[PDB]
DNA sequence: GGGGTGGTCGCTGTTCAATACATGCACAGGATGTATATATCTGACACGTGCCTGGAGACTAGGGAGTAATCCCCTTGGCGGTTAAAACGCGGGGGACAGCGCGTACGTGCGTTTAAGCGGTGCTAGAGCTGTCTACGACCAATTGAGCGGCCTCGGCACCGGGATTCTCCAGGGCGGCCGCGTATAGGGTCCAGCCC
DNA sequence: GGGCTGGACCCTATACGCGGCCGCCCTGGAGAATCCCGGTGCCGAGGCCGCTCAATTGGTCGTAGACAGCTCTAGCACCGCTTAAACGCACGTACGCGCTGTCCCCCGCGTTTTAACCGCCAAGGGGATTACTCCCTAGTCTCCAGGCACGTGTCAGATATATACATCCTGTGCATGTATTGAACAGCGACCACCCC
């Protein structure tokens, strides 16, 4: 019968490998979109650096990685190991935000 | 006639422009006056940090066997400091990752 | 309609055999889905459940008290 | 015609070639060490203009720039960097 | 592989108020990362010049250190009477840190609290603690110095309780185990498989993360005697 | 020309690989959609600042160095782009 | 003779008067107004000229204020102080 | 002769000082130069922003029946509204006490 | 027999009365005695102004406000009632310090 | 002359105050000793720099207004005693 | 003690093009918190100025107010199809918010989503929502008002999202009851004990927290019909 | 007139209604805390006065910013493939969570101790201010070399392919404690011989 | 002459150990991931050359701050007294934590889809620069009035007292359920009236 790894462990290697790796996660084209998206709502018929592009999708994934390190203590504080949205909202709001 | 010119910079034993440091320092409206010693020893501290954060990541990148410092080393090297974390915490480094840590009752056993 | 709450804890063991001994909860839920009883089952059942293995006729493979999992022990 | 730009790289490169002579550095890691320069330089400055403003005197001394050397830099780092900038001076003023 | 320390003199007898000069020569460039340490008999080494130059805290003006690159020096202007004691030179330029083969001379609140002396039996196991006070634990890291009459100082390793990251010497790894424990402040040295060559004195000493920063506070050291 | 349901392009794969990078174990199914949330806010608030820097620079095109201004404005000071 | 030395005392409490004609104000409520003004405009001047050495701009001008307004200050009150700085810049143009 | 002074406050509507402001603006460093409208315009916004926080402690203050506003009013002004505790999030108020405020869970059956 | 609230009652009703309230709930001298001692160690034979040491004390109390609210936050969320060292030590982390 | 042992002077029901001040109802036996760690903490962090600013001042007294300024210059600017 | 907001024009008939003025009277001093709506017949109302001469967003400069204190008056200088409507005056500088009694002028993104028409036997109770959308919910209250065609625009109460603080008007204490969901960003109100004077059409409409703002957007309006 | 059997009475098994027990819920009232109305008074807030310095009026100079014109670069838009990633579906196991139980640690309350708070006095260090004077930082003219832009080459590292090691998962086997069934053992039931009625 | 008692032969109730079974633990082997090692190539890092502008040198000056001296505020030390807060101890309750069961919901893997990425090409918007100009602000001199220091009075709120209402807790009573047990009632063993031979 195939092979099949039990769960919670490839989860470790994904962990190691996203910890190791420096590439941005989130895909360029489809964050541009959503940046030119948002921006619509304050300014028409605006233009976008590249690097402003990237600028942006830096500061959103490390932001994003700060927030989940934290939704994690939260989750193994509540004796968890699965994250949930009152995790993230809990973070946050101590955070100050 | 006059002497030949000598850099600032040289007359302290610095690397840094003690002179473009001078020159920003009037410029950036920071007062009305600024001392003679102000850019030098600015610029001393300057290199000294600059200095640490080179050598902290060369270390860093020699342990990993490649010779030139990339973004990912500078992050090694600041985060693995108390001081020089504590130093720039609140600032994101570009393409730096973040370091390796896993909770321990995250592990298996 | 309940007759006491003897028989009925062992008409409840009697249908579900499992022989590590049958769950609490298990039984709490059979015996109320099946018959109907009053407002205050749940304590009575708990109740009933201690009495018995005081009694000696069942025995609690697993578990303290009415938490855990309890056998007809013939 | 294009105006000329600055930047700390030839220092940054100068004081890595003193600290580790064979090693190397990535233009991307030069912009972050400009980037660190940059922004320790303005914090040293603000932290020095706003003391000086408190005591009301109109000159940024190197007394000054050691005052917010010691508040801004956090433990060794201040002794460390206020030792360097001490012995600059002093070697400025023999020379 | 290791950077040999040399201390040229090996002892000198001097009278008071005259001047004295030791000397480190190093196999191989160290780049100024050279300190000077005074150890009286029966007391743990006190740190006087670190960066090859600079005067440690509370040390009077009398010492001097100067060199460079692999020729150091450490002079005494003008000596007295506590003058009498061991003066060791040691590198840190290098991850394997060495000190100096060591110089006697002969004339005419940073708290570090450690164990007393241990006798163990050979091949079984021993826990030093090491308990610091007086400054913030996580900031510095806690070096393990060896002292045997017969080889003087040996580094053995360090453990830094800021992210529990250790380096040992490789004469040590396996002999040596370092742990820490931020809730009490405490670091734990571990000793497996005792030998009568494990009778030695160790002394645990703060060192800073930065790489000028030298060995600067010394705990009284815990004898260790293996029968 | 009018972008109008880009904030589903931020797909969960992405999520799931940002939480990898942030040490997560296992990840609620609800946590897509708090954490689209919240990446929406966080991006409104810069872009904002970021055109604000823009306009008052007389452009049409917003630069790096606004992004950086707009960031670090916001206490979250960015190394490598011109700062 | 005292130093005599400044403070926005007496504006906040003809500010008073006009919002609120009969309510007064304790000693300590006052000084915590000074400190928000203080503060408040130390924000707002360190924005503006931040703005004018982004933009290579000698001169702060009220266009840097309201940009500077409009960075700082949060949904609706942003656009009423902008709205009242804006009437106060015509009336006095106006003369 | 000089024609009879009037206050830039008073030709601009105005009650706090355009005056002050400016030699505060031009004695503050921020830049060599200052615009005429600059201290208006700031005069203006920050009055502005006097009168909001000082309307809503009054009206705090007469809810308390109390005829004078004092920094538990002012407290209370501040951090019942979102945009001003936004604006004063990193603030402490002295004598300002905090919120009556207790979680759901904590409440009796 | 003497009359007893049960409890928590008396808990909640000193949270009631402490919420309203404005004044400072740690002794002023005792306070002052280990602001001194603390000085101390930075400078020999420095001088307080009364003003000096009350700000001190304003910014610890409502430091130390601020941090049990987020431990309590944080005690709800691991749904207990009582705040312990753990909830300080994640307020702590999470705020950032 | 000298002061040893002033930290045992923020007592038990004064943390339990500041906690009731804080919306807390049950406290832990450890919380006292927790908290006079952090208290301890924060006032060496600020009082540090009060007192470089008094150094930097060349003064002897140290001041509401070095206070204020070591206060803001760690982000928690306090309103009513400046000035 | 209510302040009462007296229309001085009931009705008006004007041709094209000229300029006309409307009144309104305020029974005590308002101090120029004074808002104009334009409202066509079955739909909901516009707001036009708002602190007494500030345009509205989107409103031509055709429309402008005046006044201060007791005095305020509204004025229109090109008349144009559209501007046929019903003109309110809002008072809102003390707790009970009061309309004017209107103005029928006759001549020759923010959405706030509520429930459709409602039939409902007397005695029950009803729970209207308000659906918004397009801004930060928590930073503006939602304001809930009557309309009849007996006793024109009447004010119910608002919530304030941000911290659930409630106000209502004396006359609708009991009757009225408000809660709020940050959830789904919706807002409820409760109708107890349905009588017959509770036909009317009932609107959400946003409110921003600062003092001088007004009733800037309106729900489509829900139809409450009791038989 | 005796042998023998159903009728009927006494003893006892079965079941039932009162006895007793336990749990779960509503309420009266007793104790305590809280909100409200009234009188006292004190010291902080608001007002009035002097004066003095910094803000306003009027005028001059020059340079900073506004505006027009030009270039070219870099941003936007489009198109065609190419996989890599995302979407979707499914089996399952392990984690969330609800309930039960226990013990201990934390709350509540009372009696004892202590030290904070307040007032009053005394003293002197040191913060604040003024005046002198000099060194040092601004400013300008002339100079020149240091730093920046552009061009080029060459080696560090990124990638690709391939072993070699390592870590995970689990199926099978060794090993131990609990349960079912058979056995040596003896207690008693049963057969043979002597004896007393 | 035959059953009772004694001794011996045979039927059977019994305490106990061995085999069967389920669970615990160990380990070897398959397989998938990870890391080391070598070869290739390409593009970015580092070096070289030209130039131009900004950093340096030499000199003048004017004013900012360092120093000295004086003054008088306020911070520190001390002591006594009151009483409120802290502390120590007892008791008990409810909450934290461990254990157990359920079940559903996230993970891992295979299959299908789609759209991001990359290379290539083209248009043109606007960002950057330069030249010209003018008006807007710095700077100066006069002068005067707005605001700050200081004094004073009175009323707003803090305080003390009494009262009236609200909340908490619990002891009691009531309602519903349960298992228990002496007895009300009928079935069978046994004593007696009476039939049959």
């Amino acid at each position: 019968k195939p092979h099949r790894y039990r769960p919670g462990t490839v989860a470790l290697r994904e962990i190691r490998r996203y910890q190791k790796s420096t590439e941005l996660l989130i895909r360029k084209l489809p964050f541009q979109r959503l940046v030119r998206e948002i921006a619509q709502d304050f300014k028409t018929d605006l233009r976008f650096q590249s690097s402003a592009v990237m600028a942006l999708q830096e500061a959103c994934e490390a932001y994003l990685v700060g927030l989940f390190e934290d939704t994690n203590l939260c989750a193994i504080h509540a004796k968890r190991v699965t994250i949930m949205p009152k995790d993230i909202q809990l973070a946050r709001r101590i955070r100050g935000e | 006639a006059r002497a030949k010119a000598k850099t600032r910079s040289s007359r302290a034993g610095l690397q840094f422009p003690v002179g473009r440091v001078h020159r920003l320092l009037r410029k950036g409206n920071y007062s009305e006056r600024v001392g003679a010693g102000a850019p030098v020893y600015l610029a001393a501290v300057l290199e000294y940090l600059t200095a640490e954060i080179l050598e902290l990541a060369g270390n860093a990148a020699r342990d990993n066997k490649k010779t030139r410092i990339i973004p990912r080393h500078l992050q090694l090297a600041i985060r693995n400091d108390e001081e020089l974390n504590k130093l720039l915490g609140r600032v994101t480094i570009a393409q730096g990752g973040v370091l390796p840590n896993i909770q321990a009752v995250l592990l298996p056993k | 309609d309940h007759p006491k709450y003897s028989d009925m804890i062992v008409a409840a063991i009697q249908a579900e055999k499992n022989r590590a001994g049958s769950s609490r909860q298990s039984i709490q839920k059979y015996i109320k889905s099946h018959y109907k009883v009053g407002e205050n089952a749940d304590s009575q059942i708990k109740l009933s459940i201690k009495r018995l293995v005081t009694t000696g006729v069942l025995k609690q493979t697993k578990g303290v008290g009415a938490s855990g999992s309890f056998r007809l022990a013939k | 015609k294009r105006s000329r730009k600055e930047s700390y790289s030839i220092y940054v490169y100068k004081v890595l070639k003193q600290v580790h002579p064979d090693t190397g550095i990535s233009s991307k890691a030069m912009g972050i060490m400009n980037s660190f320069v940059n922004d320790i330089f303005e914090r040293i400055a603000g932290e020095a203009s706003r003391l000086a403003h408190y005591n009301k005197r109109s000159t940024i001394t190197s007394r000054e720039i050691q005052t917010a050397v010691r508040l801004l830099l956090p433990g060794e780092l201040a002794k460390h960097a206020v030792s360097e900038g001490t012995k600059a001076v002093t070697k400025y003023t023999s020379a | 592989m290791d950077i040999k320390m040399t201390q040229s003199p090996s002892s000198m007898h001097a009278s008071l108020g005259e001047r004295v000069t030791i000397t480190c020569k190093a196999s191989q460039d160290i780049r100024s990362y050279l300190s000077w340490y005074q150890q009286k008999p029966w007391k743990s080494p006190k740190t006087l010049i670190y960066y090859a130059t600079s005067l440690a805290d509370g040390v009077p003006s009398r010492f001097s250190g100067s060199g460079s690159g692999q020729d150091f020096s450490l002079t005494i202007n003008n000596l007295e009477s506590d003058d009498t004691a061991t003066y060791y030179c040691l590198q840190h330029g290098e991850s394997p840190y060495t000190f100096g083969s060591g110089t006697k001379l002969e004339i005419k609140e940073v708290q570090l609290q450690q164990s007393g002396p241990e006798l163990v039996e050979p091949g079984t196991s021993v826990k030093m603690p090491c308990k610091a006070s007086g400054y913030t634990f996580t900031s510095y890291t806690i070096q393990w110095v060896k002292q045997t009459p017969r080889q003087g100082l040996e580094w053995i390793g360090y453990i830094y309780p800021y992210n529990a990251g250790t380096k040992y010497n490789e004469k040590f790894k396996g002999k040596a185990t370092l742990t820490s424990d931020k809730s009490s402040s405490t670091v734990y040295m571990e000793l497996s498989s005792l030998t009568s060559e494990d009778s030695a004195v160790y002394y645990c000493a703060r060192k800073s993360s930065r790489l000028r920063s030298t060995l600067d506070y010394w705990g009284q050291g815990t004898s260790v005697t293996v029968s | 020309k009018v972008l109008r349901d880009n904030i589903q392009g931020i797909t969960k794969p992405a999520i799931r690989r940002l939480a990898r990078r942030g040490g997560v174990k296992r990840i609620s199914g609800l946590i897509y959609e708090e954490t689209r949330g919240v990446l929406k806010v966080f991006l409104e608030n810069v872009i904002r600042d970021a055109v604000t820097y823009t306009e008052h620079a007389k452009r049409k095109t917003v630069t790096a160095m606004d992004v950086v201004y707009a960031l670090k404005r916001q206490g979250r000071t960015l190394y490598g782009f011109g700062g």
